[PDB]
């Protein structure tokens, strides 16, 4: 997220609907971008998400 | 000045605290003699009061 | 004591009651105004000036000589502009009326309490011979309205 | 993002060394040095406040600051001063005397140069600091007179990192050095034009809570140290805790400061009553938050009755369920809606924390910005005009080197800064002479 | 001190309804500075304000003065509170922030133009503000009570301002609007200043500074 | 008393008695400091409240660290401070000459002289004095030789006789490197670093700098044949708007979008170095070092690091100017006009890693107007008593400079003063000759101390000494190794001319001013409370 | 439980009173009666924060004594009364206001009414203000030389007694120097404008009045320039850093490219304002506020001098000096607003320190006294001689006027009284002709000092006076013998005597009506 302060804006009912649908996809590509190239352990040195 | 003298001191006494507002109010309503007045007002209860222990 | 600075003696008054209030205008939702150009700045200042002067305007229309205002206590009653006008239009102005003698001051004179400025005509005036402040010796102002056309039982 | 924390002088000691002791005994870290939690949950932002040496031990990042060996030694020697980092200590020889003129002119300029390069050592260890945190009194020279030259030096050296500080303020029923009202004017001259926000807190109702509310007749020092710690860690607390809503100390400038002119705030802390109080008191939301708007918990000689608040901020500590913190939030928004804001509805920031603070069952901080803290500046600068006509004890300052003219140029200021306030109430607007006559 | 007594109140003499005279005295302004002995106690024929002239640069000596009383202060405007500031476009911030500055600036030309050489404010006047009265030589005090106020009002014929709309939109300044003065000067009396209103036009007023041996001595005779 | 019966509370103590308490205090800080004169002193120590341990022989540092409450004993202490920081030797020969001159003066006025005569003779014992120091000063070319007399003796009283071999080379080697023409000496660009390792006697001078912190990547290269240096205080850490501004998007994919511009404005910056250093630096033989004074964002380091761009962050202002004038560059603001005119050249850059610190040097500059002195010990309180001998050989040194004479020392010159001012005293007229003789006495506490600690007699051997002088009219001064007569130049004892004449400038002063003292009163307030 | 009428008021009244406080009032003289004469010796005094005050001017001793009694304050208050008004006399005021007060005693004892007193005291002090202008001397201030020995004869009562000569210079230039004649006929000597300016070491024949100002400033990147001959200057007020409004603001961004294009506006706005500057060529700028990095990038470029954060009592004393005068908004700069009267600008170092120089003007209305020597406590003793010298000077600029010192005008005075006191009948002759011997205080107190026979000199020179030409006839502080005031040459304005008798007379006047005391009524 931004380091500045961040919110979500919506004012239609589509991007209400849509946000929650559009954040899981973006998340599953990168993960899946990272097993692309071949790695079996990921190590970090911080918090970890659900 | 009278006014200010009895303004500026500390009593509690009530008989005494009505003359303390009789120099203030000739303070307001006149301006001057308000050492004169704080006088006669003693003076009239002290000499009344000799009528009074005789049986008036 | 009356807030008008300079008028202190009215001869053949005429009296109007008011229960609103001469500020910039606020609405009970909460409101607020987004200025996102820089000409709006001089448009607020022009618009706010246009709505208090539209106001003295009514009431000096009527005849009014003698204004009474009443108490309020979540938004303010008398601003620095309406009170400047008042003075140039010769208007004796008195503040903070209490809110528990409003039925007293009407019986008196004869007044009708008002609650909106479409509803402020000549109809709603009482009348008095004479109305002036009077300054006591030492402990204070005092005000008195003697001469009623119309008086009450009190 | 990191944070620096300074204190100077007497107070300001002493305050800060409580403070990093009711920081070590929560986040599992021990006189030593090491850490002992089995909880990630508190070493997950433990670097905020702290540097990792080698080998497992942290460090405070804290500057210590006095004029006197006496105050430092205390600490070094006391409980908690094998922690603290050795070269850190910085101390004169001969002391501030509490003329404000010689902790500003005389001996703090020959001390700033060597304490400067000492906090240049400690922002060079972080990747990205965010801003200072400075303690000090109004009362003491050290405080104000080198704790107004501190700052003018750091600003001009650091471009726009935020200035957080916690000031106490003098109370003069409390008058103590003769001279109070000189030091007092001066330095919050310069603190309205060089930091964001002062969070001022009072001996007299730190005298009032532990005596009258809860108990011990003669309070000590000692014990109000513990309760202005209580309120150091409250408005700090988020910083060190995870939250749903990442709130950082510049979001707090835009969202609590309105005006970068009128941007003092007053504390608050509910959960602290009588003994038996704390116990037979039923401690639930709504009478814990009642507190918030009582005359009791206030830590200001303002009173909010005769002045109209600008914004307020909650913190809540606890484990509890969603509901019932906005419910009475709720209730309590539109219960004393009367005494409210004039323009700025809907203020109330809500932050909630699920670990409390160690030692009891409930816990919340408050802050306010008030109208009514002009009331408080007022008082100042009245008795600071009747001295000046005088001149009593001026030889004192403007022998030491500072021109005359300073004295009237910040009382310029005082007075500009309460029309203020004043400006903002629309109240306080509303005769002995004879002239009513013709216009 | 009978001489100075009652030439005082024959100097504040009123005219007033049909035929009662009035002697209003407290409008009278005593002032004390030690110093000199009580017999150097000065009269003055005009006013005298405790307050000294807002900047150094300024002049100190008007010999002829077009004196301008104001009610408000003279700082960089700003929107009041019910107003808020929301940018979309940053392109626009750059004449926002200069409107601050300039609607002070321009109210200030509309004085300025019209001939006054002296300006009194009970309100603050902002230190950019000092800048176009120096150039314009111009005198201006900042922080002067409303009592002192009326009364210089009243005798040089000015009046009292607390805004500058007239019964139409705009903002006017008229010259028919502005007092009168024969001399203002600001004097040096035992190690403080003080500024000297002489000889106004419209009416007479009068004040008087004692002199005593220390402060005690000088509050005895005030009272 | 006429004083208490408005203020019992009050203290005084009136003319005798107040003459009574200044003479008696004033001889109390003599008796203890008169042990620290000449090389053959000894070492006090000195522990504070903590518990810290400071070895020291220094006069002006035994002033402020001793346990003292007393006001005569304040007045003192100001002098010799105001004495330290301009002419930066001579402090303790300041106490001793002072509670010596109010000694002799109370020797007459116990027999009922006023004290205002014998203030006048010290004003015309004084006069007379400036005019005969004026007439033995010795005028030379202030060669790299003659330097080295002067420092060694001035750095052979504070520390023992090995090490003042080593530090003597290091002080007047310093002073010539960075010393353009008639240009004033300008201090501050004489760096002194501590690093607490290895014995006493490696301490050393760097033509160049050293700085106490160094790369923080881990990739970063941890030395560089031949570099360019680039002197910034620009930031490159991330920043945000002074006016108030947040981020309002849409979705997830706004999201990213909004996060990646927000980097632009920092990563501009990087990219102007980089493009710099593919220029002058064309193939992957020389180096690049970027200097900076503010901080640096980890992505920013990341980047750097990228292209072996060797980088420092937060500086000190100081080094801002010595690694101009060292290496040759320009300090800059900002990179909008950047060029290759502005860079340094330094021969050599590497670190060094000490346990928990590190540091970095900068050497082989080509023409360095700025040095360092490395400082290296095995004690705490061995590395302040050697910073303490480097300041004051320092400005005995750049004092020879700036005056064009030295005056020789050894006690020789106090003798000559003590004969040409007898020899005048009978000129004078009333009991001021009594004046005149109290001065002469007092300038010869010198000599007298000096022999009194190197185990000696005091009256045997100053007369020896006043034997010679008055049948050879060289100027003849003490030995401390045999008590005989000593000729004071031409041994290679030396002492600097300003500080002389501002010694006797100022000891007068305060003797003349407290013996007129009526009465010392404390009747204020008891605390600023 | 119990019954009161005033709660806890003590209250005295009678005769004690009357002489509890001549009493009280004839202590304080007995403090400062012995530093007065050129034999004079120094008292040193305790503060509460611990410095040293060694001192011998009669305020000073006085202002550092905390005394409960009521009348003691009244003496400690006129003290600085005659300080500020003229800034000499702060110990004969004293010592004449103890001896008028104690030869009062003497007819309260014998059933006098205060009123009868007061009455002959004031009556009294018109004829001492009427003799006094008699024998005033006029002085032509176009001589330097006669205006050297004003000063002399003021200051060989001091510490600087020894560098008399380099003092009364200092003093005379300084003066000569901030006069100001201005808009309108307002003639002012002004003395804020007269830095005094202590630097510890050197030696006090280091002194030195500048022909400018000096500052404790250095410059801030130091590429830029330490030594410039002829600079033009401008002043300025406010800071130049984009910093924030006040109008309640905030900025919404919905798109990639306005963040940056915010930041970039603000380093435009800071070259608009460096860009301006130029416009006008200046070699030296200084200002009040901070000055951004960016700022300095620009300025150097254009081999500007900038200073930072130079107090306000400063920019006023720069701005008379070099000629310029200070402007907040730079869009308004012009050309009548730069300085042009300096000669040379120069930044030295003075003991591991950097002071700023602005000195050779063509013809500044502000100085900067620059004194060096011992150490605090001698230069504090330094500038509180200096101060009383200045203020000497002034008075005889304004009212060019002299009287005899030495004791001569005292006994002149008192000759003239009582030969005019015996052509008054009545009771209020014997007051008339004690008050006139209450001056003679003045000569004894200098014989005693001396060291000499205060009943045979004071009888001869008494009847000295008797003579008809005899009026200048003083006492020699040194010696101790009648010599004239002519060929010796001690002179001091009229403006100090007249203020000395006033403020005396008035003194005892207030304490000698007093009757009674009232104390702890607690507000
Ligand atoms: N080798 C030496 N032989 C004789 N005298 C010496 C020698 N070295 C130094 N002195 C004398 O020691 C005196 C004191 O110098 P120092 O011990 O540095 O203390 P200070 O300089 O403070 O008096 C000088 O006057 C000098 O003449
Ligand atoms: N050389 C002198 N011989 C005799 N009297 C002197 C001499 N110099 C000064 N005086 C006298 O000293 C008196 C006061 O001077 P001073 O000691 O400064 O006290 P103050 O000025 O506070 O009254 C003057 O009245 C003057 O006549
Ligand atoms: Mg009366
Ligand atoms: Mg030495
Ligand atoms: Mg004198």
């Amino acid at each position: 997220i931004t380091e500045t302060k961040g919110t979500v804006l919506i004012k239609t009912a589509e991007e209400l609907m849509n946000f929650s649908k559009g954040e899981e996809n973006l998340m599953d590509a990168q993960v899946k971008a990272i097993a692309d190239t071949g790695a079996n352990v990921v190590v970090t040195g911080g918090k970890v998400a659900d | 000045d009278g006014a200010t003298i009895l303004k500026l001191l500390e009593v509690e006494h009530p008989a005494a605290k009505v003359l303390c507002e009789l120099a203030d109010l000739q303070d307001k309503e006149v301006g001057d003699g308000t050492t004169s007045v704080v006088i006669i007002a003693a003076e009239l209860l002290k000499n009344a009061d000799e009528l009074v222990k005789q049986k008036i | 004591k009356v807030s008008n600075s300079g008028i202190t003696r009215v001869e053949k008054a005429k009296i109007g009651l008011i229960q609103f209030c001469l500020s910039a205008p606020k609405t009970d939702m909460d409101n607020q105004i987004v200025v996102s150009d820089y000409a709006q700045m001089d448009r607020v200042l022009r618009e706010e000036r246009a709505y208090i002067l539209n106001l003295v305007k009514q009431i000096k229309k009527t005849g009014c000589n003698v204004l009474l205002i009443q108490k309020s206590i979540l938004r303010d009653a008398l601003s620095d502009l309406a009170l400047h006008f008042l003075n140039k239009m010769k208007i004796m102005v008195i503040k903070d009326i209490e809110r528990e003698d409003i039925e007293f001051i009407c019986k008196t004179i004869g007044t009708k309490p008002v609650a909106h400025i479409d509803q402020f005509t000549a109809d709603m005036l009482g009348s008095a011979e004479l109305a002036e402040e009077v300054n006591l010796n030492g402990s204070g102002k005092l005000l008195k309205i003697t001469g009623c056309a119309s008086p009450g039982k009190t | 993002r990191e944070i620096v924390h300074i204190q100077a002088g007497q107070c300001g000691n002493q305050i800060g060394a409580k403070f990093w002791e009711v920081i070590s005994d929560e986040h599992g870290i021990d006189p030593t040095g090491t850490y002992h939690g089995d909880s990630d949950l508190q070493l997950d932002r433990i670097s905020v406040y702290y540097n990792e040496a080698t080998g497992g031990k942290y460090v405070p990042r804290a500057i210590l600051v006095d004029l006197e060996p006496g105050t430092m030694d205390s600490v070094r020697s006391g409980p908690f001063g094998q922690i603290f980092r050795p070269d850190n200590f910085v101390f004169g020889q001969s002391g501030a005397g509490n003329n404000w003129a010689k902790g500003h002119y005389t001996e703090g300029a020959e001390l700033v140069d060597s304490v400067l390069d000492v906090v240049r050592k400690e922002a060079e260890s972080c990747d990205c600091l965010q801003g200072f945190q400075l303690t000090h009194s109004l009362g003491g020279g050290t405080g104000s007179g080198m704790g107004t030259l501190l700052i003018s030096k750091i600003r001009e050296e650091y471009p726009d990192r935020i200035m957080n500080t916690f000031s106490v303020v003098p109370s003069p029923k409390v008058s103590d050095t003769v001279v109070e009202p000189y030091n007092a004017t001066l330095s919050v001259h310069q603190l309205v034009e060089n930091t964001d926000e002062t969070y001022c807190i009072d001996n007299e109702a730190l005298y009032d809570i532990c005596f009258r509310t809860l108990k011990l007749t003669t309070p000590t020092y000692g014990d109000l140290n513990h309760l202005v710690s209580a309120t150091m860690s409250g408005v700090t607390t988020c910083l060190r805790f995870p939250g749903q809503l990442n709130a950082d100390l510049r979001k707090l400038a835009v969202n609590m400061v309105p005006f970068p002119r009128l941007h003092f705030f007053m504390p608050g802390f509910a959960p602290l009553t009588s003994r038996g109080s704390q116990q037979y008191r039923a401690l639930t939301v709504p009478e814990l938050t009642q507190q918030v708007f009582d005359a009791k918990n206030m830590m200001a000689a303002c009173d909010p009755r005769h002045g109209r608040y600008l914004t307020v901020a909650a913190v809540f500590r606890g484990r509890m369920s969603m509901k019932e913190v906005d419910e009475q939030m709720l209730n309590v928004q539109n219960k004393n809606s009367s005494y409210f804001v004039e323009w700025i509805p809907n203020n109330v920031k809500t932050a909630v924390c699920d670990i409390p603070p160690r030692g009891l069952k409930m816990a919340v901080t408050f802050i306010g910005n008030s109208t009514a803290i002009q009331e408080l500046f007022k008082r100042i600068s009245e008795q600071f005009t009747a001295m000046f006509r005088r001149k009593a004890f001026l030889h004192w300052y403007t022998g030491e080197g500072m021109d005359e003219m300073e004295f009237t140029e910040a009382e310029s200021n005082m007075n500009d800064l309460v029309s203020e306030y004043q400006q903002y109430q629309d109240a306080t607007a509303e005769f002995g002479e004879e002239a009513e006559e013709e216009a | 001190f009978a001489n100075m007594v009652v030439d005082a109140v024959l100097a504040i003499k009123y005219t007033d309804i049909r035929g009662q005279p009035r002697y209003p005295v407290n409008s009278v302004n005593i002032l004390k500075a030690h110093g000199r002995s009580q017999m150097e106690s000065m009269l003055i024929s005009g006013y005298a304000l405790n307050c000294v002239v807002g900047s150094q640069g300024m002049p100190k000596r008007i010999v002829n003065a077009k004196i301008a009383c104001l009610d408000f202060s003279l700082q960089k405007t700003k929107m009041k509170l019910g107003v808020q500031v929301v940018i979309t476009d940053p392109e626009k911030l750059d004449q926002i922030r200069q409107r601050e500055s300039d609607i002070t600036k321009e109210r200030i030309q509309k004085i300025l133009a019209t001939g006054a050489n002296v300006i009194l404010t009970t309100g603050g006047i902002d230190d950019m503000c000092l800048k176009y009265f120096v150039e314009a030589g111009a005198m201006a005090v900042r922080r002067v009570l409303k009592r002192d106020l009326k009364r210089i009002a009243k005798a040089s014929g000015a009046t009292i301002l607390s805004t500058l709309a007239n019964l139409e939109g705009e903002e006017t300044f008229e010259a028919a609007m502005l007092g009168q003065a024969e001399e203002v000067v600001q004097e040096r009396i035992c190690d403080d200043e003080l500024i000297l209103i002489k000889n106004t036009k419209a009416r007479t007023s009068a004040s008087i500074i004692l002199r005593g041996a220390n402060d005690f001595m000088c509050d005895e005779m005030e009272r | 008393a006429a004083v208490k019966t408005l203020n019992p509370k009050a203290e005084v103590a009136r003319a005798q008695a107040a003459l009574a308490v200044n003479i008696s205090a004033a001889r109390g800080l003599q008796d203890v400091l008169r042990t620290n004169l000449g090389p053959k002193g000894t070492m006090k120590m000195l522990v504070s409240g903590a518990g810290d341990i400071k070895l020291t022989k220094d006069g002006n540092v035994l002033l402020h660290e001793m346990q003292i409450q007393h006001p005569t004993a304040s007045l003192i202490a100001k002098v010799a401070t105001a004495q330290d920081d301009i002419t930066g030797d001579g402090t303790t020969s300041n106490v001793l000459i002072i509670g010596e001159l109010l000694k002799q003066a109370d020797l007459y006025i116990s027999e009922g002289l006023h004290p205002r005569i014998i203030t006048e003779g010290f004003e015309a014992a004084k006069e007379k004095a400036l005019q005969f120091l004026e007439e033995v000063k010795v005028s030379r070319e202030m060669d790299r030789e003659t330097l080295i007399d002067v420092a060694r003796t001035s750095l052979r009283t504070k520390v023992h006789a090995e090490l003042a071999d080593v530090l003597t080379e290091a002080v007047v080697d310093s002073i010539l490197a960075i010393k353009k023409q008639d240009e004033p000496i300008d201090l501050f660009m004489i760096e002194i670093m501590e690093m607490k390792h290895k014995s006493e006697t490696d301490t050393s001078l760097i033509r160049g700098l050293v700085l106490d912190h160094g790369a923080r990547h881990p990739d970063m290269k941890k030395r560089v044949e031949d570099a360019y240096i680039l002197t910034c205080n620009v930031s490159l850490e991330y920043e945000k708007t002074e006016v108030n501004s947040g981020f309002f998007y849409k979705s997830a994919e706004e999201r990213e979008k909004l996060v990646k511009a927000e980097r632009k404005f920092i990563e501009d910056r990087v990219k102007k170095i980089i493009e710099l250093k593919r220029k002058v630096c064309g193939d992957s033989d020389k180096g690049f070092v970027v200097i900076n004074q503010k901080g640096i964002d980890p992505f920013s380091l990341d980047a750097l690091s990228k292209e072996g761009i060797v980088a420092l962050r937060r500086a000190k202002r100081r080094n801002m100017e010595r690694l101009t004038l060292a290496c040759g560059g320009v300090a800059l603001n900002s990179f909008d006009d950047l060029s290759p005119d502005c860079l340094g050249h330094a021969g050599l850059v590497y670190e060094y890693t000490l346990g928990e610190e590190k540091f970095t040097f900068i050497e082989k500059c080509n023409n360095p107007r700025s040095v360092t002195l490395l400082i290296k010990g095995p004690n705490k309180h061995t590395l302040t008593q050697i910073k303490d001998a480097v300041r004051d050989g320092l400005r005995a040194v750049k004092n020879a400079i700036d005056d064009g004479c030295v005056v020789p020392g050894a006690g020789a010159v106090e003798v000559a003063m003590a004969e040409a001012l007898i020899k005048h005293k009978p000129s004078v007229k009333g009991r001021a000759q009594l004046g005149v003789q109290a001065f002469a006495d007092a300038l010869l506490i010198i000599p007298k101390v000096l022999a009194q600690n190197s185990g000696f007699d005091l009256q045997e051997t100053l007369v020896k000494i006043q034997a010679e002088h008055s049948e050879s009219g060289q100027l003849v001064g003490v030995d401390l190794n045999t008590g005989e007569p000593m000729v004071a130049a031409e041994v290679g004892v030396w002492d600097n001319y300003c500080v002389k004449k501002q010694l006797l400038h100022s000891c007068t002063v305060i003797a003349t001013n407290i013996l007129l003292v009526d009465e010392i009163m404390r009747a204020g307030m008891s605390f600023l409370k | 439980p119990v019954l009161v009428l005033s709660q806890n008021t003590k209250r005295e009244s009678g005769r004690k009173v009357q002489s509890g406080n001549i009493n009280a009032a004839k202590t304080i003289a007995d403090i400062i009666r012995t530093c007065l004469g050129p034999k004079s010796m120094m008292k040193m005094l305790l503060d509460p924060m611990g410095g040293i005050v060694m001192t011998n001017d009669g305020n000073a001793i006085l202002r550092e004594i905390q005394v409960q009694h009521p009348a003691a304050k009244s003496m400690i208050e006129i003290s600085r009364t005659q300080d500020e008004e003229v800034g000499d006399g702060t110990t004969s005021v004293i010592i004449l206001a103890g001896e008028m007060l104690s030869v009062a005693e003497h007819f309260l004892e014998q059933q006098m009414h205060p009123t009868v007193v007061i009455s002959a005291y004031r009556k009294a002090l018109d004829d001492m203000i009427s003799t006094l202008k008699k024998i005033s001397i006029p002085v032509d201030i176009s001589d330097s030389d006669m205006m050297l020995n004003i000063i002399n004869s003021s200051i060989t009562t001091k510490a600087i007694s020894r560098w008399s000569s380099l003092a009364c210079n200092i003093a005379l230039d300084a003066v000569k120097m901030v006069q100001f004649e201005e808009n309108g006929r307002k003639e002012i000597d002004i003395k804020k404008y007269a830095r005094v300016e202590k630097i510890p070491g050197g030696i006090i024949e280091d002194s030195c009045v500048l022909r400018g100002v000096m500052i404790n400033k250095d410059v801030t990147h130091p590429r830029m320039r330490r030594y410039i001959k002829n600079p033009r200057i401008v002043l300025l007020d406010s800071s130049l850093e984009y910093k924030k409004g006040e109008s309640q603001t905030d900025i919404e961004i919905t798109r990639e490219e306005d963040f940056t294009r915010i930041l970039q506006m603000e380093e435009e706005y800071i070259q608009q304002l460096c860009e301006d500057i130029i416009q006008l060529k200046p070699d030296v700028v200084i200002t009040e506020k901070g000055i951004s990095d960016l700022a300095q990038h620009y300025l150097m470029r254009a081999n500007i001098t900038a200073i930072r954060r130079v107090r306000k009592t400063d920019n006023n004393r720069i701005a008379r000096a070099c000629g310029a005068r200070i402007v907040s908004r730079p869009e308004e700069l012009r050309e009548d607003d730069v300085g042009t009267g300096a000669g040379l600008l120069e930044i030295k170092k003075i003991g591991d320190e950097y002071f700023t120089f602005i000195t050779d003007c063509k013809d500044p209305k502000a100085c900067t006294i620059l004194l060096r020597g011992a150490s605090k406590e001698i230069l504090s003793e330094v500038e509180r001689n200096l101060q009383d010298a200045m203020q000497v000077c002034r008075n005889v600029l304004l009212d060019p006027q002299l009287v005899p010192g030495g004791g001569a005008s005292e006994m002149a005075v008192a000759h003239a009284l009582t030969e005019k006191s015996k052509a008054m009948t009545g009771v209020e002759q014997w007051p008339y002709r004690a008050v006139a011997q209450a001056l003679e205080v003045i000569p004894r107190t200098l014989i005693q000092n001396c060291g000499a026979s205060t009943i045979r000199l004071l009888t001869s020179l008494r009847a000295k006076h008797t003579q008809e030409n005899c009026e200048t006839w003083g006492v020699n502080g040194e010696t101790g013998t009648l010599v004239d005031m002519k060929e010796l040459g001690i002179w001091e304005p009229l403006a100090v005597k007249l203020q000395t008798y006033k403020t005396a007379v008035e003194t005892a006047v207030l304490l000698l009506r007093i009757d009674d005391i009232v104390s702890g009524h607690k507000k």
